[PDB]
RNA sequence: CGCCACACGGGGUAAGAGCUGAACGCAUCUAAGCUCGAAACCCACUUGGAAAAGAGACACCGCCGAGGUCCCGCGUACAAG
RNA sequence: CGAGUGGCUUGCUACCUCGAUGUCGGUUCCCUCCAUCCUGCCCGUGCAGAAGCGGGCAAGGGUGAGGUUGUUCGCCUAUUAAAGGAGGUCGUGAGCUGGGUUUAGACCGUCGUGAGACAGGUCGGCUGCUAUCUACUGGGUGUGUAGGUGUCUGACAAGA
RNA sequence: CUGUCCCAACGUUGGGCCCGGUGAACUGUACAUUCCAGUGCGGAGUCUGGAGACACCCAGGGGGAAGCGAAGACCCUAUGGA
RNA sequence: AAGCCUGUGUACCAGGAGGGGAACAACCCAGAGAUAGGUUAAGGUCCCCAAGUGUGGAUUAAGUGUAAUCCUCUGAAGGUGGUCUCGAGCCCUAGACAGCCGGGAGGUGAGCUUAGAAGCAGCUACCCUCUAAGAAAAGCGUAACAGCUUACCGGCCGAGGU
């Protein structure tokens, strides 16, 4: 389905499973990925992945953006690199699809989203200072595969 | 899913309704090439014979053999070249300036026109010379006239006028052929303009059929079947669909069909000649016998047997000139048979 | 901005309008220069490209003017040179200088031949495989020359195979 | 033939529209406008652009009709109609007391009002109305 | 195709039962299309003497029955125009089978044959017993 | 259902192939400039077209007579006109 | 996974019309759209040629005949350069047809105690009106331009 | 077997068109020479903007007046009828 | 999703003129006895149309735009050496950036692998001479050599460059 029916936040906050039954499983699979042994503090770069429109992204789009830009740190830094990736935000707003007519029109339980305000980071990876200019571009790929327009901000890194 | 058609009838000899003068009019004249002369001759529409000749193309594995060659017959009686008429270009095209007239007119030309009996000519072509020398001159154009009363079976003798130009040289030396001939008589024949062989336009307003239904003027199909019982045999489907609410102007409908002024194209003449060699036993049908000056063009010709009619050498052909063409028989069998 | 070029001594260049017309040993190249608050002017032996605006529309202008007026100089001067050589596989092609139009016959096999036609005064001359187009106005010069190669151009087969025709082999 | 025009204008470098506008507004006042040199007219913008919506004002039109005019002549007095109430009394009046001419059939230069006047040292992107009229389907009679 | 050297006014339409004027075993033929013509919206495909058009076998043998053969009109009811003015007419309308490369698939062919087949299906012709 | 006739060529483009050419010393088909390039666009050609209110031009004839209408005999015309 | 255009399908809504805006399919006749099936000119190629494949420009023209079925749709045959798709009250019944849907008659199957029912099948089963206005096709009579005849021009208009 | 069709043609009689006489009706809120768009209760000759448009009359085939004709038989509703 | 269904607060339409918004119940000004003079509001001043072709300044080259709100006026994700303004680090008359020229050397074809590999198949190393430079060779190229360049030095040039 055409995520212009849930991007938007018009919907009440939605969250309660002690009260919504029937909830599809995150399609998302790794929540930390890279070196999870390391620390983040450990590294010299902080490059992060910020939204610059209010959205609503559902758990398809981000396991998409997450997989097409950790396979493009995995490609160019091989399946052991020296970095972290992290996706800090996590899929709690419950979705619905009306499917008769407007009559019991309280919809069935569909998938699941992340509420994500506008100057938020939706990834943050830590890296070393040559492999900088490849997760710029992991980064070039992965708000491609959500709905805005965004910044990729270096909180750490006067190298250049 | 509803199998595509061509609309039916042409949109281009619009609007289809009674034509003004019977005499036909040109709006395009030939490009100029060589030597200086009239462009177009007239005459009389007589009847129809069949001609055998021999394959004049070079193109053809047919070269040498005997054709037989429809032949439309028209009488083409010496004209008079009565006047002479000068163009000004104004920013609004080409407009008249003046006029130079003859001294020596025709016995029975004073049935259509008021002749002239005090014209200064001299001054007239004086101004036209200044217009030449001002660079102001466009296209000398001359008043011809015909003979009507040179054709016996024709019962007009009301002479039919026209005008027609004259290009091939230079703008100075066209204006002096032009007058040339006016101050003679302006008699001229056929073999004048035109040789045989040669491709020319024939126009001629075509045959009157009064009005007609849309089947016959823009050949619509007839109702077929089940829908041909009910009460409508010769009327079309619909006017236009809801949306445009009006009719349009190009939905094939009733009128006047006929008596419209046709140019028909590259027409080549197959002999020139005097006399009554392509006569037909018993004269022709609703015409006469022929007897003197015509030209045998081929094909068909627009107008009824009795009609005027229009030469002009092709301003579009797409065969080389083949000139003389060693017309062997001539027909000369009754058309009553 | 303002940009002066020395004229040399070969070399004499008349203003009227927006024209510029160069005269020298080897001919005379008319060209007209306009583009918006740019003038060119002749302060006796010196041309002076000049404009109050410096924006980067009009240095590219600019550049370009002085480009077309310091490639006239060498036009009237030495003159310009484009050399060709004719190049068939299993066709004898003939490429003949007919009037002001250069004519190539028998190219590819076909009956018909492919003419072009010489722009302005250039001078195309053949010396049996080679040609060389020759001029003052660089203009008429190298597209003169252009139109040779792109005469012979195949789009309906492959070219690396199908490799007959005039090319460019010196530019100047 | 003959016309007694109170002002008489040239139309040479001249931005269209402009002049249209000041003509109108002097046909009310009770003048009589001659507008001369209209094929040397002009009309600021891309020329691709400024032909296309002449070309599509040529190709509308219906059984009612929709007679737009191809030469500069006409182009000029259907923009000064534009700018009038051409089907007021007053409004006619007015427009039928101003006629655009095709160089000049005078001996008196026209005038040029102030503000209408391009500069083509400064300019390079316009067109000229018989250059617009050329492209459109007519034939140079200027 | 090259041209016949004559006008035809086309004598037969599609489904159109004509004979088959060979030894091939196929007695009628029943005409299905007509080669490189195209239409208008209602109207039967018309073919004409000198045609090459697509055939069905109506009456004949068990083995030839039932086939969808290519055949050449050789005669026609219809008057065709020789240049010379005169009509030519024939007794009946028939046609003789052929192959890919345009020869009969026969021998011997019955019955008399025109001129102006014989210039563009000449492998028809140097197999023609009479020619009209 | 028979027979006759129904372009070629130009002009400007599109996609496109290119030339001179700078911003950007080079390069670059493009930003200024230019040469080419579609059955497509304008012209050509055919038909209408003085009611085009800027309501047109020329030649002649006549303003006490030019010319037309009626009338009469009929069609190359025609439902009345 | 994301971003959208369209208004051809379907669905949703119940704004419009219940003192009636006649159905489907077909037909006839006219204007149009481009998201191009062919034709024109082009780009790439896993472009030798040949026949293709994929893309660009482009709506001038064309895109046909038939077998089953009321069919729209679709399957099928043979021809073709190709046998493109869509809008115009799902164009068009004061034009046609009336095969299908959807009256009153009757049969079968299913359900029903029964009358009777069925978004199951089937046979039979009607198509009103003299055009006022407007619209366009053609045909006249007046007025304006301001005496007569003949010849033209060309703003514009149509075409494939 | 054939004009049902390909594909339409000519003809025949009564009309149809003009003249004498006779002489109705359906329909009519008003205005009304329209067209292209737009707007409006979302389907305008009449509103907005443009375009076009000299008046009257003859014949026509019926695109439009959501044409004329019938207080929808469908559908729902009524504390309706049979 | 809706010119959708259903609440709530409020103002308005219904039952509200007049002015503006092209037309348009509810958007803006405005609530309004008659008549009259005057100044304003919303909105607007090139013409149609009352009032500026007003002033100082910059931007825009697409007719972008000339469309407050809207079913109504669209335009998105992505992309942009179109162009304008601003800041930041670093390089530069001890001559930068680019371009053109010149040089691009020997020990030495590194060694191993291998019949062979000699900058450039693969493994590992990746070392020092001459000099103003010159890699155990970065990119192509060869069956391999060869050839062409690339790092790197010099020259020409001359101003900002990245
Ligand atoms: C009968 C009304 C008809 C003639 C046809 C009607 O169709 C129907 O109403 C469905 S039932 C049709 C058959 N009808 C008898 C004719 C059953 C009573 C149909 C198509 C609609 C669906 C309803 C509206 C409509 C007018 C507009 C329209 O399309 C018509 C009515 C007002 C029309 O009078
Ligand atoms: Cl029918
Ligand atoms: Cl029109
Ligand atoms: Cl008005
Ligand atoms: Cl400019
Ligand atoms: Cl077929
Ligand atoms: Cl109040
Ligand atoms: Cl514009
Ligand atoms: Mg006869
Ligand atoms: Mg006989
Ligand atoms: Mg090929
Ligand atoms: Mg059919
Ligand atoms: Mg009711
Ligand atoms: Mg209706
Ligand atoms: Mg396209
Ligand atoms: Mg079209
Ligand atoms: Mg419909
Ligand atoms: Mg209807
Ligand atoms: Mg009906
Ligand atoms: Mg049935
Ligand atoms: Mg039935
Ligand atoms: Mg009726
Ligand atoms: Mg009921
Ligand atoms: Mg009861
Ligand atoms: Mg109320
Ligand atoms: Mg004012
Ligand atoms: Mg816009
Ligand atoms: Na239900
Ligand atoms: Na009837
Ligand atoms: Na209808
Ligand atoms: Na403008
Ligand atoms: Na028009
Ligand atoms: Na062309
Ligand atoms: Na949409
Ligand atoms: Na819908
Ligand atoms: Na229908
Ligand atoms: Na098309
Ligand atoms: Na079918
Ligand atoms: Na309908
Ligand atoms: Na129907
Ligand atoms: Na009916
Ligand atoms: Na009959
Ligand atoms: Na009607
Ligand atoms: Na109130
Ligand atoms: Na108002
Ligand atoms: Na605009
Ligand atoms: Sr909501
Ligand atoms: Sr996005
Ligand atoms: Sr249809
Ligand atoms: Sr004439
Ligand atoms: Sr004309
Ligand atoms: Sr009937
Ligand atoms: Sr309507
Ligand atoms: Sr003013
Ligand atoms: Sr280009
Ligand atoms: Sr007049
Ligand atoms: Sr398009
Ligand atoms: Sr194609
Ligand atoms: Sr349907
Ligand atoms: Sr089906
Ligand atoms: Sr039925
Ligand atoms: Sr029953
Ligand atoms: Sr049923
Ligand atoms: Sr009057
Ligand atoms: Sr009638
Ligand atoms: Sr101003
Ligand atoms: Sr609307
Ligand atoms: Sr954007």
């Amino acid at each position: 389905k055409p995520a212009s029916m849930y991007r938007d936040i018009d919907k009440p906050a939605y969250t309660r499973r002690e009260y919504i039954t029937g909830i599809p499983g995150s399609k998302i699979a790794q929540h930390k990925m890279g070196r999870k042994q390391k620390d983040a503090d450990d590294y010299p770069v902080q490059i992060s992945l910020i939204v610059e429109e209010t959205v609503q992204l559902r758990h398809g789009s981000l396991e998409a953006s997450r997989l097409s830009a950790n396979r493009h740190l995995i490609k160019e830094l091989g399946e052991e690199g020296d970095y972290k990736m992290t996706l800090r935000k996590f899929p709690h707003q419950v979705l619905r699809e009306n499917k008769d007519g407007m009559r019991a029109a309280f919809g069935k339980i569909v998938g699941t989203a992340a509420r994500v305000q506008a100057g938020e980071q939706l990834f943050t990876a830590y890296c070393n200072v040559e492999d900088a200019e490849h997760v710029k571009e992991a980064f070039r790929r992965a708000y491609n595969k959500i709905t805005p327009s965004c910044r990729i901000k270096v909180e750490r890194g006067e190298e250049l | 899913p509803q199998p595509s058609r061509p609309r039916k009838g042409s949109l281009g000899f619009g609007p289809r309704k009674r034509s003004t003068s019977e005499t036909p009019r040109f709006n395009s004249w030939p490009s100029d090439d060589g030597q200086p002369g009239v462009q177009g001759f007239a005459g009389y529409k007589a009847g129809m014979t069949h001609v055998v000749l021999v394959n004049d193309e070079p193109n053809s594995p047919r070269e040498g053999m005997e054709e037989t060659v429809p032949v439309t017959v028209i009488e083409t009686p010496p004209m008079r070249a009565v006047a002479l008429r000068a163009y000004e270009d104004t920013p609004y095209g080409q407009r008249p300036l003046t006029e130079v007239w003859t001294d020596e007119f025709h016995s029975e030309l004073d049935r259509t026109l008021d002749v002239p009996e005090d014209h200064d000519p001299d001054a007239a072509e004086e101004q036209i010379r200044d217009a030449h020398e001002a660079g102001d001159l466009g296209d000398l154009r001359l008043i011809t006239h015909t003979v009507p009363d040179a054709v016996p079976s024709v019962p007009k003798k009301k002479p039919d006028v026209m005008e027609t130009r004259v290009g091939g040289g230079s703008v100075s030396d066209r204006l002096d052929h032009a007058l040339d001939i006016v101050e003679d008589g302006g008699e001229h024949a056929m073999n004048d303009i035109f040789r045989a062989g040669e491709y020319a336009d024939v126009a001629g307003v075509t045959k009157g059929k009064g009005t007609q239904g849309p089947v016959k003027r823009w050949g619509v199909q007839k109702r077929k079947g089940k829908h041909a019982r009910q009460g409508w045999r010769r009327r079309i489907g619909n006017l236009g669909p809801w949306n445009p609410s009006r009719v349009r102007s190009t939905v094939p409908q009733q009128g006047q069909t006929g008596y419209h002024q046709r140019t028909e194209l590259n027409k080549r003449l197959i002999d020139i000649g005097e006399g009554d060699e392509p006569t037909v036993d018993g004269g022709f049908v609703n015409y006469g016998e022929v007897d003197g000056p015509y030209t045998l063009v081929k094909g068909s010709v627009p107008g009824p047997d009795k009609r005027l009619v229009r030469f002009r050498p092709a301003v579009r052909p797409n065969d080389q000139p083949r000139l003389d063409p060693e017309v062997r028989y001539v027909s000369n069998e009754s058309n009553q048979g | 901005p303002r940009v002066e070029l020395e004229i040399p001594e070969d070399v004499d260049a008349e203003q009227d309008h927006l024209d510029i017309t160069v005269e020298g040993d080897n001919g005379s190249v008319t060209r007209r220069l306009w583009y918006p608050d740019i003038d060119v002017s002749v302060d006796g032996d010196t041309v002076v490209i000049e404009s109050d605006e410096d924006n980067a529309k009009t240095m590219s202008t600019i550049g370009t003017f002085q480009s077309h007026i310091e490639n006239m100089f060498h036009g009237v001067t030495e003159g310009w040179e484009y050399g060709m050589e004719v190049f068939y596989s299993h066709f004898p092609m003939q490429v003949n200088v007919e009037g002001d139009e250069v004519v190539i016959e028998n190219f590819l096999g076909e009956k018909a031949p492919r003419r072009t036609t010489i722009h302005g005064d250039t001078d195309v001359e053949i010396d049996g495989e080679e040609l060389t187009v020759s001029g003052p106005d660089i203009e008429a010069v190298g597209q003169t020359a252009a139109d040779i190669e792109q005469l012979t151009r195949i789009n309906d087969k492959d070219v690396r195979v199908f490799q007959d025709g005039v090319y460019i082999t010196r530019k100047p | 033939a003959e016309f007694d025009a109170d002002v008489i204008v040239d139309a040479r470098d001249c931005i269209m529209g402009r002049v249209a506008s000041q003509v109108a507004e002097q046909a009310l006042d009770g003048e009589t406008v001659a507008v001369v040199n209209a094929e040397r007219a002009v009309i600021t913008g891309r020329e691709e652009q400024i032909v296309e919506k002449y070309e599509k004002r040529v190709d509308i039109g219906n059984d009612n009709g929709y007679f737009y005019p191809k030469r500069p002549d006409g182009i000029f007095k259907r923009t000064i109609r534009g700018m009038l109430p051409h089907k007021k009394q007053r409004g006619r009046e007015a427009f039928e007391s101003v006629r655009v001419y095709l160089g000049n059939p005078y001996d008196e230069d026209g005038e040029v009002l102030d503000g209408t006047s391009l500069d083509r040292l400064s300019n390079i992107k316009f067109v000229t109305l018989g250059e617009i009229s050329e492209t459109l389907g007519a034939n140079k009679t200027w | 195709m090259e041209a016949l050297g004559a006008d035809v006014t086309q004598g037969l339409e599609k489904g159109s039962l004509i004979t088959c004027a060979d030894n091939t075993g196929a007695r009628e033929l029943k005409v299905i299309s007509v080669h490189g013509y195209s239409g208008t919206k209602n109207r039967h495909p018309k073919a004409g003497l000198g045609d090459k058009i697509t055939v069905s076998v109506t009456k004949g043998t068990p083995e030839m029955r039932r086939q969808v053969l290519e055949a050449v009109v050789v005669r026609q009811r219809k008057p065709i125009r020789r240049p010379d003015g005169t009509r030519v007419k024939f007794e009946d309308n028939a046609a003789v089978i052929v192959d890919e490369n345009e020869d009969p698939r026969g021998t011997e062919l019955k019955g008399p044959i025109a001129r102006e087949v014989a210039q563009r299906f000449g492998s028809v012709a140097s197999a023609a017993t009479m020619i009209v």
